């Protein structure tokens, strides 16, 4: 095993700052055999940078690579929101080439409160079988939230799956779903259906919710 | 210049034998190298194979855990690089990037996109969709969220357009989950605050161990 780790983990930047992602080896190896990969969340490695200062068909030049010895960086000169991905650096001098940890970048903006929806169960999945209370909510930021769906008071949280979502690219936010997933007797049972969701953004929480449109 | 597409992803049961594919276009540079990059959420990146063609026909290299296991090959004659892997296991499972880089003394590297292999016990099951219209009122401001629930099928590789793929403004496709050796998971589009007549929105699925639902909204 030959190592190459990346320092930092992720970062956080605002539209114009200047980042530098560091890498390095193990054992000394030589500038020009550490390459650097860009991923985009939903795609994939997308060669950034060859040799260590030398960018890829296409990279825009306000980024920049230097190195030499075991210490190799990535600096970006102004950020912006489509160096949003996931970066990654690798070793070809001697197998095996090994990979770094590969640093997440994101990028900063101003808090925002996001757009809470409670679709109840769907006429086809009811008369199948078991029937989901779907609550979306979406465009938030940041990303450290938490969320609970109390049906009548007691917060009956069996069966919740919260998905999340990275980034946007228009808009740079994020946005999740979380489905409560009951056998239909379960279902019945009961009727304020809500979705209350806490946020920094807002100490009187958002709550949409569903009594009875349907029945 | 280049254009790499590989062929074969799946499903095995574990213990099963593939063989993933991809043929070069473009390419016939004299000497270049090739060679199998994988990547799983638990290990993220690894170089696992390599065949080599500086000129000796074959030399080939693997590592720590893939040899034994799987071989590289390619012929030129062919213009396609085969990687047959035997005795997977769940470790194994992942996504195989076949990138090939040319021996001229610099240029970079390319790389192609990928196939998911998925070595699980269990079987494959097709989706339920079902729609998302919205209950009795869709409230924040002018514009309203509709949505797909796609909710049990198994091997991976998914994909969920709305409206054949023609609008795209907010849609907002999630990242599965797994509860039970079964997915589920579901997208979401905001269109114009005229709840319109909802009449066109029709939500796409394509899942390819067999299926292609589709939609409409109440």
């Amino acid at each position: 095993d030959i190592q190459l780790t990346q320092s930092p983990a992720f970062m956080a930047a605002s539209p114009g700052e200047k980042v530098t992602i560091t890498c390095s080896v193990s054992s000394s190896i030589s500038s020009s055999n550490l390459h650097w990969y860009q991923q985009k969340s939903e795609t994939s490695p997308k060669p950034w940078i060859y040799g260590t200062s030398n960018l890829a068909s296409g990279v825009p030049v306000r980024f920049s690579g230097s190195g030499s010895g075991t210490s190799y960086s990535l600096t970006i000169s102004s950020m912006e929101a489509e160096d949003a991905a996931t970066y990654y650096c690798q070793q070809w001098n001697s197998y095996p080439y090994t990979f770094g940890g590969g640093t997440k970048l994101e990028i900063k903006r101003a808090d925002a409160a996001p757009t809470v929806s409670i679709f109840p169960p769907s006429s086809e999945q009811l008369t199948s079988g078991g029937a989901s209370v779907v609550c979306f909510l979406n465009n938030f930021y940041p990303k450290d939230i938490n969320v609970k769906w109390k049906i009548d008071g007691s917060e009956r949280q069996n069966g919740v799956l919260n998905s999340w979502t990275d980034q946007d690219s228009k808009d740079s936010t994020y946005s999740m779903s979380s489905t409560l997933t009951l056998t239909k007797d379960e279902y019945e049972r009961h009727n304020s259906y809500t979705c209350e969701a806490t946020h920094k953004t807002s100490t009187s929480p958002i709550v949409k919710s569903f009594n009875r449109n349907e029945c | 210049e280049v254009k790499l597409q590989e062929s074969g992803g799946g499903l095995v049961q574990p213990g099963g034998s593939m063989k993933l594919s991809c043929v070069a276009s473009g390419f016939t540079f004299n000497n270049y190298w090739m060679s199998w990059v994988r990547q799983s959420p638990e290990k993220g990146l690894e170089w696992v194979a390599e065949i080599r063609l500086n000129s000796d026909n074959f030399a080939t290299h693997y590592a720590e855990s893939v040899k034994g296991k799987f071989i590289i090959s390619r012929d030129d004659s062919k213009s396609r690089l085969y990687l047959q892997m035997n005795s997977l296991r769940a470790e194994d499972t992942g996504i195989y990037y076949c990138v090939l880089r040319p021996l001229f003394y610099y240029a970079v590297d390319y790389w192609g996109q990928g196939t998911s292999v998925t070595v699980s016990s269990a079987k494959t099951t097709p989706p339920s969709v079902y729609p998302l219209a919205p209950g009795s009122a869709a409230q924040t401001n002018s514009m309203v969220t509709l949505g797909c629930l796609v909710k049990g099928y198994f091997p991976e590789p998914v994909t969920v357009t709305w409206n054949s793929g023609s609008l795209s403004s907010g849609v907002h496709t999630f990242p599965a989950v797994l509860q039970s050796d079964l997915y589920t998971l579901s997208s979401s589009v905001t269109v114009p605050s005229t709840w319109r007549p909802s009449e066109t929105v029709t939500c796409n699925v394509a899942h390819p161990a067999s299926s292609t639902k589709v939609d409409k909204k109440i």
